[PDB]
């Protein structure tokens, strides 16, 4: 199938 | 106080022409090491990371650390007023709300100065860890831009398949489908028009041509571009800014339910 | 099954650059002789007739005769992705709904593939009999295009007057009038055939400049253009595609009631 | 009767390319001395005055004086039909409403003629007396055009400050401000790509960048431009048409009323 | 005035 | 604060 992901789904935020 | 001179101002102009269309507002982190910029677009689908070290600058002074909020479009508008062979100096006091930009022409007869207004921003900064990817492909910048531009006429998403023999760019649309295959080039020594591939495992991914077309605006910065990727992780489009540093674009893939 | 490889593929791109803007959908008739296309525009005022023979191809095989309906705009969009120095192969099986186009680079390192969807159309085919005309004028393609553009800046209709001494292109509009006179020269020239005239009876006719400006989009196809015309019959603007064949534009005159 | 042939017709072709976008209709005064044109734009903010003497023309005959009104846009459309290396002849009989333009090629194998319709118009011509200015700056045309465009990227009005040391073009906007400093050339270039300044009194004025960008459209006429200005008087941007004559752009400044 | 004619006025159409 | 015109400085003779 086909789904657009985002950066937040792979990396984490600082503090 | 922050002060930095660079003679190769074409670097800055190209950088902002690569950033002006993708990022509207960013936060320049300034430290004794150098200059960093990390910011994602509104959709959080792509990320931009620019690094320029202090050693590449001809003169560099930074006593206090800064975190300047900038409108990329206005600063690019200012930098459009500088000739391609001009020397550019950036200056900004500590508790200041303005950034001074000085353009000096090759002939010592025209001197231009500008004062741009700064802004307080809320930039969401992610932590990208250092890691190796499954396949890294180096290829001419203009050829990658040509491939992306040609495929944007076909569909809205590109599926790239990376192996050791070459790379394949596929795209489908209402008019039909299309594939563009680039073969491993080890026969010619010139690294400009050569495509090298370092592969651990073949990788097939899908991305939006929109973001890649915005990415390819960094073509005049370097002669070659580096596509780094592993399985189900964002693509990294890297442009090496000569001696200075790098400019990488992270692009989130498309996953199957 | 149908297969055809041609090295000077730029031709194809030029062909569609002349066709996409005048005709939107056409019917490519494929036979052992070569490739034919005859189609009128929406206004039924002009006709386009393209013939390109098999001898010009580098390789050509066609077992069954085909008559495939194509969207010229989509195929031109596809061919815009091909470099001018590429080798292009067209392929399509008999009971097929797709047309495959393959671009092969000279260095044999970049290979592009495309599959465009076909469509069933109802093409009204006219019967053009072979005939001699009263005046045949051969002149540089670019000069004809310049004349048509310049008179299009003046009016909407052009009056062509052809005798033995030379030709005259007249055009009037709200701003004024204009005439362009080309005189029979000295026959020492070559690819810039300083207007040659073969005359049977002097002929003055009137045509619409819009259609002629659409016609002149085939300028890069040939070095010279031939305007054939007689009294009260459509003009034939012919561009010879080198060695391959020809591309004719028939345009109906304007008569006074 | 009026007739004038010019071999270096590109000049004329260039001339209208500078006028068609700012002025739409003008009144060409034709006399034994030459050709004159004075016309304001629709906004009445700027004025253009072009002079071309007969000595620069290759052939020039005019028995009666004329004052023919032409639409510059249509005449520029006409001149677009002339090759850059063509010989252009203008002709118009006494008390005529049409102007004939003939383009003859160097090979003399293509001859084109055009007759554009003239019109009786209401030309408001002002009387500008000759005067000396406090500051006159000669500088490369391309540099002036570049400066005007780049400052138009910053704001909508430019403040020009002229002293003895050099000239400064300032502009401020919502994003910020900027200055462009051009120093009088001391590096003895002699190449003519140098900026010379002759000053009587220092002058600071303000003008609209839109009109200056319209002015810089006359760049291909001359290599250098001359900016003449004094206190509280319109700027004069002058382009010297080589040996033949000149093209001047008068632009009214912007003054502050003090509330 | 003058009237613009068509190809059908001169030639005939097949299928 | 005021954009002037050519008519404000000269005169139509």
């Amino acid at each position: 199938k086909r789904r657009q992901t985002s950066m937040t789904d792979f990396y984490h935020s600082k503090r | 106080m922050f002060e930095a001179r660079l003679v190769q101002g074409s670097i800055l102009k190209k950088v902002l022409e690569a950033l002006k269309d993708l990022i509207n507002e960013a936060c320049w982190d300034i430290s004794s090491s150098g200059v960093n910029l990390q910011s994602m677009d509104s959709s959080h689908v792509s990320l931009v990371q620019l690094t320029l070290r202090s050693e590449g600058f001809d003169t560099y002074r930074c006593d206090r650390n800064l975190a300047m909020g900038v409108n990329l479009t206005s600063m690019s508008k200012i930098l459009k007023c500088a000739g391609n062979e001009d020397i550019i100096t950036l200056r900004a006091e500590d508790n200041a709300d303005t950034l001074a930009l000085v353009f000096e022409a090759p002939n010592q007869e025209k001197v231009s100065d500008y004062e741009m207004k700064l802004m307080d921003l809320d930039v969401e900064q992610l932590g990208i860890p250092e890691q190796e990817y499954s396949c890294v492909v180096k290829m001419p910048s203009g050829e990658f831009a040509r491939i992306c531009r040609d495929l944007s006429h076909i569909g809205d998403a590109v599926v790239i398949s990376c192996a050791k023999d070459g790379v394949k760019f596929s795209a489908s649309g209402e008019l039909g489908n299309g594939n563009i295959k680039l073969s491993q080039t080890s026969n010619v020594d010139k690294e400009e028009e050569a495509v090298t591939i370092e592969m651990n495992e073949p990788v097939q991914l899908t991305f939006a041509l929109r973001y890649l077309n915005f990415f390819t605006k960094a073509t005049p910065l370097s002669s070659t571009v580096t596509l780094s990727m592993s399985a189900d992780v964002p693509l990294v489009v890297e442009y090496k800014i000569a001696d200075m540093g790098h400019l990488k674009y992270y692009l989130a893939p498309k996953i199957e339910d």
